[PDB]
C-alpha cells in the first residue's frame, strides 16, 4: 500500500500423500510312504 | 486446495478431495490321498 491504495494477496496449498502394501507367504506340504512284506493270522497285527 | 484473494472485494474458495480403496484375496487348495494294498496268507495253495 502506498498513497493512496491497498492491495492484498494470500495462497495456501498443500498436499499429502500415503501408500501401503502388505503381503506374506506361508506354505507347509510333506508326504511319507512305506512298504513292507512280513512272513498264524494273528502277526497280521 | 484453498485461495482466497481480497483486492476490493472478498473472494474464497475451498476444494477437498479423498479416495481410499482397499482389496485384498485369501485362498487355499489342498489335494491329499492315500492308498494302501494288503495280501493276506489263507496258508492253503493249489498245488494239487
Amino acid at each position: 500500500r502506498v498513497l493512496f491504495a491497498k492491495k492484498t494477496k494470500v495462497e495456501h496449498r498443500c498436499t499429502t500423500n500415503k501408500l501401503s502394501e502388505k503381503h506374506e507367504g506361508s506354505f507347509i506340504q510333506g508326504a511319507e510312504k512305506s512298504i513292507s512284506l512280513i512272513r498264524s493270522e494273528y502277526g497280521a497285527a | 486446495s484453498s485461495s482466497r484473494k481480497r483486492s476490493f472485494f472478498r473472494s474464497s474458495s475451498s476444494s477437498s478431495r479423498s479416495y481410499t480403496s482397499h482389496t485384498n484375496e485369501i485362498h487355499k487348495g489342498k489335494s491329499y490321498q492315500l492308498l494302501v494294498v494288503e495280501n493276506t496268507v489263507e496258508v492253503a495253495q493249489f498245488i494239487n
